[PDB]
């Protein structure tokens, strides 16, 4: 039955036409009596063959591009994943209960788009860019592809500028540069969102103090979250004024798994508007561990072979091609940047899980948030021994770099001395200096929620702690000693430290002088 | 023009099927796709059976239509090789991605070849001094051999592989090839820029005085490009070995990503998956690549490869298969890194074939085996030391725990590439200073010193330099009250005079967001294409 024997059936070999001529005069009368039972034929449109599991099989669509938006006649979007010889498998961006077998699939003629621009700033959109805040359509905006390739080696430069989080433990010990991706990884309920929210609130405080080219425009992508959590978060950004600079992309827990899978690419494309036009972006992918679970659902429903923890083989490429778009661009490309904060939830502190170790291999540092430090009230529960930022170090505040080298070191000894003897075997006077200074600096670094600190008030507060000026207070009123420090010093000393960037020797002993005339609550 | 020009029949992610009306291309042939936005080459992987080939895209396939013309180039992917490729960055298909003009080439070699034959192998073992204590002592590297650095996502195998570029690759005197396979693009920019300021890469008219050529297939690439960029990094290294006849250093960052990219592809080639979820052909896919990276009788390739281990699992079949392909395996552990020991080398899991008394000498060999013996007997004690403590040990065993805590710290050292984030300057330790230093701690000559004097120091001269400082500090700690430079009149102005020296900057108030922007007028209706390709609103039914 080879094709050598089948392509002989191209040329006619009947030599007897007594049935060709007969039915050629009865076929068109036969088809004409069955026309209200024919659906109209389909070549460049599509018709749905099978729908189920959130994947439609579409007959027709002769000229769909691979991976483009198709539109069902229900109004639902899809994306032509695999073009096959006979059908097209599309993944439905929405509920598949409204797609039937026999429905028309229309072609939009464009690979998957989101509206990007200045007019997407302020808005709450879904995983596809359609706004859900109810205040109209997006205007002053244009469409861009959600699967752009990341800039290459020659389109980048080194990470030089600091992105100030406003979180005290972060901007001192794990400092974030401005084109750098940084993983926020921890267990459930450990302050992972609170570090990312405090970064977004803090950029609002700094955009009214920087000359328009150093303004950070944040983007928050919420994948798999509760819709009440997203609505409580939009209200917090609206009441702090942070929605003027924030895009809120939301694919919640009830949304379709292709919408949750697409929402971090949709939000990265909206934030890449600011990277590509010389501005600076801040993208937060809250639970990128929830986006891999949504993509695992689509890959198993497409009957692709599962690997470790039943994740597909390309779940690394899911996240790596996403986080590679967070770059600092070179000066011929505008000098813009995009810094990412993926969030990974961890089960029982196990950092050696599959998706956790994938994103550690992609991102530049981590912010580990320990459950045990979070239960002791040390919030943000930053695991100092494990949290890294090597691209953002030597890109941080020069004043903070002076005082945090001693802070990282006195915490490095504090973990090492507490490793030896926490129970009272014998206490040296030299090591009880370390436990007295270590518990001083730990209470120093813990700060409360939704009030990020400027970097000049943050340098002074650690200057007052790595040096003397706080050894009088035991451990308890150090939180109250900080506003005793930062309110009682002359507020000009924050202006010189901000404008120079570092602690000059003129300001050094001026600030020793102001820290001796502050009145400390532990007396 | 009609035959030997096939058309795209089906697209499933990275895998394209092309149907050729006659004269199918050979397997491993390169196929160009006409009318794509970027240059899309496809490497033929399978003949499917009905005049269809199954091929792997070396770029993205978003945009492919099921009729698109595909021309066959009649040959595999052929990349520029030679001395003209030095100092350039190439991608998987040999295109320059450094904006330095076209790569002038001595030859254009295909990236697919067989291993050198068994008669072509060279069996010679001379040591490669790396300046790293735990490497040069316990698992010493062979000068023409295969070296693997095994790691688990953040344990330090990129810092170690940049340190070997710093230590070995400047005193080597030959050409280097850095094949970056599926790693960070930020790290590709860092190495490229730091090689320009090191003079390893020279730009402009002095390009021929470069010593390194870079091939990059980093982790933003589609899985076809990451599955073949190790092969075009070897082809550049194999030209210097075969034709130029000299000694090459091949540094492959994450040869695991070659195995992982073939595993993303293999699901879509219609294969039954093997164990954990990998390709059925894992050992022969990796074997066919690794057997090309050898020292032959005409030239040498000293190959250092980073090997990622997934979920810290060394029994995962992609790390487990690589172990047989290497002369020296440097296994980096996560628990060693959490004790602050850097490089986080497991001393009882790293192995060389050079640890042989007829190769490195009996004085070197007995120190390495004695260092491993006390570290192993200490590991046998750690179950009791956790529960009962050190108070329940024999004092014969306390001398083990005291010595093995000391050499565990002494195996760590600062790196000259880690000084930019640790602050500590890096120490190259010679082999003779490594052997004598660990021999002193084994015989007992340094039981005086505390265990933190051994931490992050170069050689045994410097633990005595650091122990003296530790003793001295415990005495002198304070008495810096005044008569230093902090006088309020000598070196220091008024505080309010410093406010006026601030250059006040102007703030523009308007955010600059609509200066160049052009807004597409998005319609109130979903715009679609009807049966004739016309931009039509979405019709009203379901
Ligand atoms: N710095 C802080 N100080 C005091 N309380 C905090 C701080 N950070 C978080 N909390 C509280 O602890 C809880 C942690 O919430 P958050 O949403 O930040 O954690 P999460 O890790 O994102 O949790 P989930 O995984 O459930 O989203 C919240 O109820 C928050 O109000
Ligand atoms: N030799 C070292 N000295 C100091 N720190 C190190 C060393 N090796 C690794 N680290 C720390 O661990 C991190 C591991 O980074 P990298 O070497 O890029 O890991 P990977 O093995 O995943 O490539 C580094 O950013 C650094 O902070
Ligand atoms: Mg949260
Ligand atoms: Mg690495």
């Amino acid at each position: 039955a080879d094709a050598k024997a089948l392509d002989e059936l191209r040329k006619p070999k009947f030599s007897s036409k007594y049935l060709i001529q007969h039915v050629s005069q009865k076929l068109i009368p036969a088809v004409k009596e069955w026309e209200k039972s024919y659906q109209p034929p389909v070549i460049h449109l599509g018709r749905v063959l099978s729908v189920g599991d959130g994947i439609a099989r579409v007959y027709g669509l002769k000229s769909v591009q691979a991976g483009e938006l198709v539109c069902f006649d229900s109004g639902v979007k899809g994306m032509a994943l695999n073009l096959q010889a006979d059908h097209v498998g599309v993944v439905v961006f929405g509920n598949d209960s409204v797609i039937h077998q026999g429905d028309l699939v229309y072609r939009t003629g464009q690979i998957v788009n989101v509206p990007i621009g200045p007019g997407t700033l302020g808005r709450v959109t879904d995983g596809l860019g359609q706004p859900i805040d109810g205040k109209g359509p997006l205007t002053n905006v244009r469409s861009s592809l959600v699967e752009v390739k990341a800039p290459g080696i020659i389109a980048r430069q080194s990470v030089r500028e600091p992105l100030f989080t406003g979180v005290k433990a972060v901007d001192a010990l794990v400092p974030i540069g401005r084109g750098q991706r940084e993983l926020i990884i921890g267990d459930r309920q450990t302050g992972k969102t609170a570090v990312a929210i405090d970064a977004i609130i803090h950029q609002k405080n700094c955009n009214e103090q920087v000359p328009k080219a150093q303004r950070v425009y944040c983007v928050y992508v919420a994948v798999g979250q509760k819709r009440s959590t997203v609505a409580q978060l939009v209200k917090l950004f609206t009441q702090t004024g942070a929605m003027r600079y924030t895009i809120m992309v939301s694919a919640t827990a009830s949304d379709a798994a292709p919408l949750q899978f697409l929402a971090p690419y949709s939000g990265c494309a909206m934030a890449e508007y600011f990277r590509d036009t010389g501005k600076h972006g801040l993208i937060i992918y809250d639970d990128l561990s929830k986006q891999s679970v949504a993509y695992r659902q689509m890959s198993l429903l497409l009957r692709r072979p599962p690997g470790r923890e039943a994740f597909p083989g390309d779940v690394f490429y899911l996240h790596s091609r996403l986080l590679e778009r967070a770059a600092k661009l070179s000066k011929e490309l505008g000098g813009g940047s995009l810094t990412a904060f993926p969030v990974i939830e961890t089960q029982a502190g196990d950092v050696s899980a599959y998706i956790a170790t994938n994103v550690i291999s992609i991102t530049d540092g981590q912010i580990f948030l320990e459950t045990e430090l979070f239960y002791k009230g040390i919030r943000p529960a930053l695991n100092v021994g494990l949290s890294v930022s090597r691209v953002g170090s030597a890109a941080q505040f020069p004043g903070m770099k002076q005082v945090a080298g001693t802070l990282k070191l006195e915490l490095a000894q504090y973990r090492e001395v507490a490793a030896f003897a926490q129970f009272g075997s014998d206490l040296d006077a030299a090591t009880q200096y370390v436990l007295e200074r270590g518990a001083r600096l730990t209470e120093m670094l813990k700060q409360k929620q939704f009030a990020p600190i400027p970097i000049e008030r943050q340098t002074v507060a650690v200057y007052a702690a790595t040096k003397g000026f706080l050894d009088k207070v035991r451990v308890q009123d150090i939180v109250a000693a900080e506003e005793a420090v930062i309110s009682q010093v002359n507020p000009a000393v924050f202006k010189i430290l901000k404008a120079n960037g570092k602690i000059t020797p003129a300001l050094d002993a001026h600030l020793k002088a102001e820290l001796r005339k502050v009145k400390l609550p532990g007396a | 023009p009609a035959i030997d020009a096939g058309y795209v029949s089906q697209v499933i992610g990275p895998v394209v099927d092309v149907r050729f009306d006659g004269e199918l291309p050979s397997i491993l042939s390169s196929l160009e796709v006409e009318g794509h936005s970027v240059r899309l080459v496809l490497e033929v992987a399978q003949h499917m059976g009905d005049n269809t080939v199954r091929c792997i895209a070396m770029d993205s396939t978003d945009g492919l239509v099921r009729g698109q013309k595909v021309v066959d180039t009649g040959s595999p992917i052929k990349v520029p090789v030679g001395r003209g490729t030095l100092g350039r960055i190439m991608n998987v298909i040999g295109e320059p991605v450094d904006e330095q003009g076209p790569i002038d080439a001595a030859d254009i070699w295909s990236i697919h070849r067989e291993a050198p034959e068994f008669t072509e192998q060279s069996t010679e073992q001379e040591i490669l001094v790396t300046g790293i204590k735990v490497v040069d002592l316990l698992a010493p590297y062979q000068r023409g051999g295969k070296i693997g650095l095994f790691g688990g996502a953040g344990v330090g195998k990129t810092v170690l592989i940049m340190e070997l570029i710093n230590n070995v690759a400047k005193a080597h005197g030959g050409f280097s090839v850095f094949a970056g396979v599926g790693e960070r693009t930020r790290e590709g920019n860092d190495l490229y820029r730091e090689m320009i300021e090191s003079g390893v890469i020279k730009l402009g008219a002095e390009r021929g005085n470069s010593k390194c050529t870079l091939v990059y297939g980093q982790m933003n690439e589609p899985p076809g490009a990451r599955a073949r960029v190790a092969l075009t990094g070897l082809t550049v290294a194999e030209y210097f070995r075969d034709i130029e006849g000299q000694d090459v250093l091949l540094f492959v960052d994450n040869i695991f990503r070659f195995t992982q990219a073939n595993s993303e592809v293999s699901a879509l080639l219609g294969r039954i998956p093997s164990a954990v979820g990998y390709q059925p052909t894992l050992a022969t896919d990796l074997g066919g690549l690794q057997e090309r990276i050898t020292t032959t009788t005409k030239g040498s390739i000293t190959s250092v490869q980073a090997v990622y281990v997934p979920a810290d699992d060394l029994t995962d079949p992609a790390p487990a298969t690589t172990f047989a392909h290497l002369d020296a395996t440097t296994v980096l552990s996560r628990s060693i890194a959490e004790l602050g020991i850097y490089p986080a080398v497991d001393p009882l899991d790293s192995t060389s074939r050079m640890l042989n008394p007829n190769v490195i000498g009996a004085e070197h060999y007995n120190v390495a085996r004695g260092v491993q013996k006390v570290l192993q007997d200490y590991k046998n004690l750690q179950d009791i030391i956790a529960i009962l403590g050190m108070d329940e040990l024999s004092e014969e065993d306390k001398l083990t725990v005291a010595r093995a805590r000391k050499i565990q710290r002494f195996l760590s050292q600062p790196f000259q590439v880690a000084e930019v984030f640790t602050g500590t300057p890096g120490k190259y330790v010679d082999l003779a200073d490594t052997i004598s230093g660990f021999q002193g701690v084994l015989t007992g000559k340094y039981d005086d010193l505390p265990e933190m004097a051994f931490y992050m120091v170069g050689d045994i001269k410097e633990v005595k330099e650091k122990a003296d400082k530790m003793a001295k500090d415990i005495a002198s700690r304070k008495e810096a009250d005044n008569k230093k430079v902090s006088e309020e009149l000598k070196d220091i102005p008024s505080l309010d005079k410093l406010v006026s020296e601030i250059k006040e900057v102007v703030i523009e108030e308007d955010d600059g967001l609509e200066e160049d922007f052009k807004a597409e007028a998005l319609s109130s209706e979903t715009v679609v294409l009807n049966e004739e390709g016309k931009s039509v609103p979405l019709p009203k039914k379901n």
